[PDB]
């Protein structure tokens, strides 16, 4: 089989940059190497054809170039739009392979979370189930800690996190840290706080609330 | 133009099959190979094999002999793909897509068949009102949210107001909780916005045939 | 009897395609049918319009690979004389 390798995944440029991404295929496959775009909601296209050709309907600002073994995809000058996962195919050998993809991205200036914590709903509590959760919403970039504190004490067990993908709109982040304990185990404590850490500020964000009030 | 309608989301237990189809229409069916691909989390995309229309004829990747198999009926213009002995390595987007020959591109591709391998039921999910602090919160606006608990399997979807609140709305990726997902919603306004008007979160989720509105109160 | 005066031509622009067309033969046709081959099995391309059709854009010819066009009316009838193309 022949591979082919994006070795960079993720790609991270501003509005109007040039933009390339890399193929490369683990043998000679002549000029058989074709680019998909792969948008958020599933749908593949396809932008590039035997290396350099432009398929039908494709914005002129798409080129591809190659080498034998060597392939790149140029955009030159970013759009919003084109912001996707690109795949790049070879065609010239069964079976058909294909790139792990690169997914681009958008730099913008730093921005601190805004922080939001949320004891469980009443509603929950009659479940025998406990849920707090904290909202990190509009930071950049996307590197973040979240540190829970019980009744003083940090606890580790039971947290999960979820990162929501670029917004389309500002090119922020924005993360949900959710604790998760027994209504019993809940019921066992009064304060319940949640620690965000972000590059923007040595000091950290802290939002809490007591069971009891 | 061009149309490649693939069949709904499935569920299916470990051990067990599957057989998924691909719809073609607006051109000349057997003018075209029909191939199927898979995109996963832990190999991304993946060629699968292709089938000759007018007789059948298949050809398979090597690393799917034996789990996937290839059929046709052109008589409806329609693919096939059966995949056996499910497991979780099997989850993923499934993708049929043509082309002339193994030379030229992928022109057309379908919409993508997600198949979700898991021994989980389906379960509808519990919503809950996420209100801010019995007590003072600080800023000129305001944070709601709509936790969505312990459902299977994706998807679900959410809004807020029926849709007349888009704005400042950030709804976090589902995840696994103990084979069941949890997804969460947050929505900002202004202070002058709520609670003076109703705040509503509208979850369906299709696969249990479920809809839930839960107005979001003070505590 | 096989479809009169084919003519192929590059769609162009700087793309790879060509454009096929064709008069109906002489003297109902329901089919056209286009033989787009190469020197090898995994460059053939089968393309079919119905019998109102009489030209049909081949997207994908790979450069510096010697396409023969032929076309026939409908299996099929008797193939016109084969044409040949070859993109830089």
């Amino acid at each position: 089989d022949i591979q082919m390798t994006q070795t960079t995944s993720s790609l991270s440029a501003s509005l109007g940059d040039r933009v390339t991404i890399s193929c490369r295929a683990s043998q000679d496959i002549s000029n058989f190497l074709n680019w998909y775009q792969q948008k958020p909601d599933g749908t593949v296209k396809l932008l590039i054809y035997y290396t350099s050709r432009l398929h039908s309907g494709v914005p002129s600002r798409f080129s591809g170039s190659g080498s034998g073994t060597d392939f790149s995809l140029t955009i030159s000058k970013l759009e919003q739009e084109d912001i996707a996962t690109y795949f790049c195919q070879q065609g010239n050998t069964l079976p058909l392979t294909f790139g792990a993809g690169t997914k681009l991205e958008l730099k913008r200036a730093e921005a601190a979370p805004t922080v939001s914590i949320f004891p469980p709903s009443s509603e929950q509590l009659t479940s025998g189930g406990a849920s707090v959760v904290c909202f990190l919403n509009n930071f950049y970039p996307k590197d973040i800690n979240v540190k829970w504190k019980i009744d003083g004490s940090e606890r580790q067990n039971g947290v999960l996190n979820s990162w929501t993908d670029q917004d389309s709109k500002d090119s922020t982040y924005s993360m949900s840290s959710t604790l998760t304990l027994t209504k019993d185990e809940y019921e066992r404590h009064n304060s319940y706080t949640c620690e965000a850490t972000h590059k923007t500020s040595t000091s950290p964000i802290v939002k809490s609330f007591n069971r009891n009030e | 133009e061009v149309q490649l309608q693939q069949s709904g989301p499935e569920l299916v237990k470990p051990g067990a099959s599957v057989k998924i189809s691909c719809k073609a229409s607006g051109y000349t069916f057997t003018d075209y190979y029909m191939n199927w691909v898979k995109l996963s989390h832990g190999k991304s995309l993946e060629w699968i094999g292709d089938i000759v229309p007018n007789n059948g004829d298949t050809t398979y990747n090597q690393n799917f002999r034996g789990k996937a198999t290839l059929t046709v009926d052109k008589s409806s213009s329609t693919a096939y793909m059966e995949l056996r002995s499910l497991t979780s390595e099997d989850s993923a987007v499934y993708y049929c897509a043509r082309f002339s020959n193994y030379v030229y591109p992928f022109d057309y591709w379908g919409q993508g068949t997600t198949l979700t391998v898991s021994s989980a039921k389906t379960t509808a999910p519990s919503v809950y009102p996420l209100a801010p602090v019995c007590g003072d919160t600080t800023g000129s606006s305001v944070t709601l949210g709509c936790l969505v608990k312990g459902y299977f399997p994706e998807p679900v979807t959410l809004t807020w107001n029926s849709g007349s609140l888009s704005s400042g709305v950030h709804t976090f990726p589902a995840i696994l909780q103990s084979d069941l997902y949890t997804l969460s919603s947050s929505v900002t306004v202004t202070s002058s916005t709520w609670p003076s008007q109703s705040i509503t979160c509208n979850v369906a989720h299709p696969a249990s045939s479920t809809k839930v509105d839960k107005k979001i109160e003070p505590r | 009897a096989p479809p009169q005066g084919v003519t192929v031509s590059k769609n162009d622009g700087n793309g790879t395609a060509i454009l096929v067309s064709w008069q109906p033969p002489p003297e109902m046709v329901q089919e056209y049918k286009v033989w787009c081959l190469g020197n090898e099995t995994r460059y053939h391309i089968n393309k079919t319009v119905d019998g109102s059709t009489f030209s049909v854009v081949i997207p994908f010819l790979v450069p510096g690979i010697r396409y023969s066009v032929e076309v026939a009316a409908s299996g099929s009838g008797v193939k016109s004389e084969p044409q040949f193309i070859q993109l830089d």
